[PDB]
Order: structure tokens, then sequence, then C-alpha cells
């Protein structure tokens, strides 16, 4: 997955480490990434690796109610998780669609 | 004070008399399930050093699922 | 067929260390082939600091043109690596930064710049995120330590590699570390641990950057015949499938092993002389070639005296194919050292075996090692008081 | 799928023979392996496999 | 410290090229002066006419 590693690097590692590259390019820094492929192909593996190497906090959002108490006692909107993410910026919010 | 770890337990281990009378021979035709349970439960208990030497990580838990009965 | 490609990077090339040791020997200082191979390696790798060290220690004539060309190549490559690192730290990510430093450290190690290589490897390790990459850097440090026989470096990096392998369950790296540790134990006369590690990795050997598999098996046999009991030697080495398969291509080593095992003592002595001449030229076994061989001789003597109540001196001499006087001198020397449990009746020339209890042999070692530890404690307290 | 929402879409196709060999090398490194395992042959023996 | 300059410090003149630099259980028997076992065995093989 060297090509995938480079592709996810240019979008998640560069904006965190070097926002000046995107500012000089005059383009908005990427904020959303999609990884699509058959199950077991390493999407979660690459997401965790890119979160680990850039020192970005890795948050997995499975929508499970068991963890809701940690997200917030409100739990009325999923954006209530952002308060946690902002507290651990840079952050990578990861969600895997089981389908 | 510090109480002994085995003390203060509302749940008790199975005594000799509480052991069920069901044998492996009593169960018919679950060789695959028997092998998986043995390799994941009873074999790591007696052969943990072998698992370490080979490089296998023994499974901490086993979830047995299927239709009732 | 892809065997050597499996091994770790060949930096530093331990063949260079072996050839340097060969040139250090008085017998082989003038060997044109050894000098030619070492110079070819130096020229190919542009080892300017190693060329300086070679011409300083061995008192050679430094080729000014060759030295200048190699130094210019080193300077240009170092400038290129510095430019790559500078580009990485500003534009590329942390992984590319670590790759650039790894390239710089590999080049420094390749040209023999030991101290610079150690500094660069420490810097690369400090911001290396992958555990396996860190362990590869530790193996690089271990190879550098083995290249210069740096005991402190080897011990520190062995402990670090053990910790890293414990953290991440890398059994391949565990086998490689076992091979490296066995090589070091060979270097420091720890033949028991070297034999144990070599036998553990006789069927998983992939460290072709250290030695060829045939050389590894020869070393394994050599340490096993000195560190293993007869049942262990039979079970692990004599009946070992991999060892026998390799020995099919090494008639001399198989003869040396089986002559001892099959009690062909004259054949064993001839093979021991051949093995001694082999150890003298090996940079790993050179400090111990006098020791090892002597021990082997004792083993042979002990074996011939283990099953018999008494043996005539003539019978021993005939069995070993030597003179009676030689057997007398050797047995007297080894009994005086306390290594053979027998006494010689020179009047009738009969060696009568003894069976001293293991309690005496444990008590003597207890006295010796307790005295060593007591001296350490005393000198430590002496340091503490002032 | 509207442009501008997902700034990059990355495909993770099932590994080919060489990628399967690389994954095999990575995962068999955690095991006590006999020397001379032909991991290339095993990779060829797993067509259309995932990591 | 009161270093012992009273005693005549005989010159080192030693080899700073890592003469031994080893850590073993070294014993005196390795220092016994003698030719190699190969030479001894070779010199005694022909002592019997072989
Ligand atoms: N392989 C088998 N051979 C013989 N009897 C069997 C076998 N499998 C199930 N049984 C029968 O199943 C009965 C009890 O079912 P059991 O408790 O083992 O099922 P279960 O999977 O635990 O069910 P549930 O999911 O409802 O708890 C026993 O009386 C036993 O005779
Ligand atoms: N390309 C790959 N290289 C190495 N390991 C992989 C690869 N793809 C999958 N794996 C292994 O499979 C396991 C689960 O894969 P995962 O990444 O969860 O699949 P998915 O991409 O569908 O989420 C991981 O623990 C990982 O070690
Ligand atoms: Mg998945």
């Amino acid at each position: 997955l060297d090509k995938q590693i480079k592709e996810i690097k240019e979008v998640i590692e560069l904006p965190v480490k070097h926002p000046e590259l995107f500012e000089a390019l005059g383009i908005a820094q990427p904020k959303g990434v999609l990884l699509y492929g058959p199950p077991g192909t390493g999407k979660t593996l690459l997401a965790r690796a890119v979160a680990h190497h850039t020192d970005c906090t890795f948050i997995r959002v499975s929508g499970s109610e068991l963890v809701q108490k940690f997200i917030g006692e409100g739990a009325r909107m999923v954006r209530e998780l952002f308060v946690m993410a902002r507290e651990h910026a840079p952050s990578i919010i990861f969600m895997d669609e089981i389908d | 004070d510090v109480l002994p770890p085995e003390a203060d337990s509302s749940i008790m281990m199975l005594t000799s008399d509480q052991k069920p009378d069901v044998m492996y021979a009593d169960i018919g035709g679950m060789d695959i399930q028997k092998q998986e349970v043995r390799e994941a439960v009873e074999l790591p208990l007696t052969h943990f050093e072998l698992y370490k030497q080979i490089g296998i990580d023994p499974p901490r838990g086993v979830l047995m699922y299927g239709p009732p009965g | 067929e892809n065997l050597e490609e499996e091994g770790l990077p060949k930096n530093p090339d331990l063949r260079i260390a072996q050839l340097r040791f060969l040139l250090s020997l008085p017998e082989h200082r003038g060997d044109a082939a050894v000098r030619d191979e070492l110079m070819a390696a130096v020229r190919d790798n542009n080892m300017a600091p190693y060329y300086e060290a070679l011409c300083k220690s061995l008192d050679w004539q430094i080729d000014v043109d060759l030295l200048n060309k190699m130094k210019k190549a080193n300077e240009d490559e170092l400038k290129r690596l510095d430019e790559e690192l500078e580009d990485a730290e500003k534009n590329l990510g942390e992984s590319e930064i670590r790759d650039a430093m790894m390239a710089k450290a590999e080049y420094l190690c390749r040209i023999g710049d030991k101290e610079g290589a150690l500094t660069a490897f420490r810097k690369t390790y400090d911001k290396t995120v992958a555990l396996g990459h860190r362990l590869d850097i530790v193996f690089y440090l271990l190879r550098i330590g083995l290249f210069y026989m740096d005991n402190d470096l080897i011990t520190r990096n062995t402990e670090k590699a053990k910790s890293l392998i414990e953290e991440g369950g890398d059994w391949d790296r565990r086998n490689r570390l076992k091979v490296y540790q066995g090589l070091y134990c060979v270097a420091i006369r720890d033949f028991k641990q070297a034999a144990e590690l070599f036998l553990d990795t006789v069927s998983t050997f992939t460290s072709y950057e250290l030695m060829d598999y045939k050389t590894f098996v020869t070393y394994t046999v050599y340490v096993s015949m000195i560190a293993l009991e007869r049942p262990d030697l039979r079970e692990k080495v004599i009946k070992g499938a991999e060892i026998l398969e390799v020995l099919h291509s090494l008639p001399a080593v198989r003869q040396y092993l089986f002559s001892l095992y099959e009690c062909r003592y004259s054949v064993f002595f001839q093979s021991l002389a051949v093995v001694e001449q082999e150890m003298k030229k090996d940079w790993l076994f050179a400090p111990h070639y006098r020791y090892y061989v002597r021990e082997m001789r004792i083993h042979a003597y002990s074996q011939l005296l283990e099953s018999y109540r008494s043996l005539t001196l003539g019978y021993m001499a005939e069995a070993f194919g030597v003179g009676v006087e030689f057997i007398d001198q050797e047995l007297s020397r080894f009994i005086a050292a306390g290594r053979l449990h027998c006494k010689i009746d020179k009047v009738n020339e009969i060696v009568e075996t003894n069976r001293p209890d293991s309690k005496n042999w444990q008590y003597q070692e207890t006295i010796k090692k307790g005295d060593l530890l007591l001296n350490r404690v005393q000198k430590l307290s002496r340091v503490i008081n002032m | 799928l509207r442009p501008g929402r997902i700034d990059r879409k990355i495909e993770f196709p099932p590994p080919n023979e060489e990628a399967r060999l690389d994954i095999l090398k990575i995962h068999s490194r955690k095991m006590n392996l006999t020397r001379g395992i032909n991991l290339r042959k095993i990779a060829e023996l797993m067509p259309g496999a995932s990591g | 410290d009161d270093e012992f300059e009273e005693f005549p410090a005989e010159d080192w003149a030693g080899l700073d090229e890592d003469e031994d630099a080893h850590v073993w259980e070294d014993n005196w028997d390795d220092d016994n002066v003698e030719d190699d076992f190969s030479n001894q065995l070779r010199a005694e093989l022909e002592k019997h006419g072989y």
C-alpha cells in the first residue's frame, strides 16, 4: 500500500505538519478522506498508521452506545464528540462502515 | 487490612461433586468445535510455552455461538 | 536461491573485519590476495576513514590519488544526503526525514566512520516511530559493535534488542538476535551459551550478513563439541537433520565431529589440529584457539577414561596415535590442573581413574566465585568510603 | 459523492501477488519460521486474497 | 589529591591499540609458552615413522 500511504500522507500529514505548503498553493487544506475497498484490505490499518506517525489522536466513531457515556451525557448529536476532538487536536476521526 | 485474593468472592469455583457427568464421548459429532475449543481453551492452559515458542498468541476468550440446542 | 537476499543489510561488511584481522596476523600480513580483496572492498565502498585507520595501524603507504578520490566521493555523497535531509525537513514528512537520516547513517557506517555512524544512528533512533525500524537500527549498532569488537556497544544493544523484541513479538528478529548473541558469546569464550543459541537457530538461520550458512553450521558444531554433554551432542548435533544435511557438504567438519563421537581418537586428534589451524585464522575464535583446542583435548582424554577403571599409557598413546611420553606430559598437565579425574602410575605406566564427588567441584567454584564477588564488594565499599 | 465534501478518495484493492507477498512477509515475521520458506509460492497459492 | 609522586613512576611505553580489551574468565594456562597443537601432532606423527 505504498501508493495509498503516499496518497493519505499528502492529505493528512502535510496539512498538519506543513500548512504553509497549502497556503502557498492557495488551496484549502483537506478535511475529509474516504478509503474504499474490500474488507480486510488495510483501510483501518492505514488510518491507524497515519494517525500514529503524525502524532494525531485517533478517534474511532462506531456509534456504539456503550461508549456514549465517555462522549457526553447529552448524546443527542454526534457533534458532541467534537469537544473531545478539539481537546486532542490534531485529531483523526475514523468511522468504518460494516455494511 | 488486605484480604487474601481468593477470599471475598460471591461466586465459587466448581467443586468435584459439581462437575457435570457429560463426557466428550457423550457429545456426538462436533469434532470441528471440539478441536477449536481444545486448541483455544484446554491446550493453551497446558501448552502455553509451546504457543509462545511457535509465536501464536493464545486467544484470551472464546465466544461459542449458534442456533439453540 | 534467495537466501542471501533474506539477510539484513551488510553494513558493516564483517568480511572487512575478518580481512583486517588476517592482515594483523604476522603469518598473513603479506598475503597479496587478502590485501587485494580488502582494497577492492575499500575502493568500492569509498571507505576513507577506514583507509586512514588501515594505513595508520598497519603502517601502509597511503595512495594520495586514491585517498583524494575516495574523500571527494564521500564529501559529495554526504552533501547530497544533507541536501536530501534539508529538503525532507521542510517539505516532506517525518517518515522521509527518518529515511534521509537512515541513508546518512548507513553511508557513514559503510565508509567506516564509526563515531559519526553511531551519532547518526542515535539521532535516527530518537525520532523513529516504527518499532521494527528501531530494532533494525539496533541491529545496525550490534553489527558495528561486532565489527570493532566493542563490548559495551554489543552488550547495550543486545539488551535494547531484547527489550524491543519483547515489546513486539517479532520471532524473526528474535532468531537474528540469537545468532548475533551466539556470535558475541563465541567472541567472549562463552561457548555454552553460544552453543545453545546456535542450536536454537540452526533451523531458522537467515543472518547471511554475518556469515554463510555453512560457516554458521561449522561454528555451531565447533561450539557444540566443547559445550555439550554426550547425550545432548547425540540428540542435537549427531542426529540433527539440518546439521547432518550441511555436513554432507563439509567432510572435514563431519569427520571432526564423528571421530570424537565414535571414539576414533587418532582421527579426532588430526581433525583437531586441522580445526585449530582453522580457528587461528578466524577473528572470532582467534583469542580462544589455544583455549578451545586444549579443552577439546581434555574432553577426548576424559572420554577415553570415562568408561574404564584403568588404562595403560601405551593403550592411550596407541588410541591417540601419539607417543607414550606425549600422553604422559599431557595427562600430567591436565591432572595437575584438576581437569582429569585420574592419577598416573608411571612405574607401571597405568592411568587409574577417580570418581570425585560433585560436592568438591561445587565447593571449589563456590570459593572462587564468592571470592570474586567479595573482592567486588570490598572494592565497591572502598570506592564508597572516599 | 458531491465534489468538495471528500477531499480525497483512496482505493484499497485486494493485494496482487507482490503485495500479498509483502503482507505475508510482514505477518510471518511474528512466527518461529524454518529457514527457506517459499513465501512467494504461498502468495501464488492465495489468488484474490485480502490482508 | 595527595598523588604518589614520591615513588618513581616508571614510564608506560605501553600499547594503546587495544592490546587485550577483553572480559573473560581468563586463566594462566592460556599463557603457557608452547607451539600449536598442530605442530606438536605433526612432530610426533613422524616420530613413529608415519
Ligand atoms: N452433538 C450432540 N450430540 C448429542 N447430543 C447433543 C449434541 N448437540 C446437542 N445435543 C443435545 O442438546 C441437549 C442440550 O442442548 P445444549 O444445552 O447443548 O444446547 P445449547 O447450544 O447450549 O442451547 P441454547 O442456545 O438454547 O442454550 C442435550 O440433551 C444433548 O443431548
Ligand atoms: N495491506 C496489508 N498489509 C499488512 N497487513 C494487513 C493489510 N491489510 C490487512 N492487514 C491485516 O488485517 C487486519 C485487519 O485489517 P483491517 O485494516 O481491519 O481491514 P479493513 O481495511 O477492512 O478495515 C489488520 O490487523 C492487518 O494487520
Ligand atoms: Mg475492515
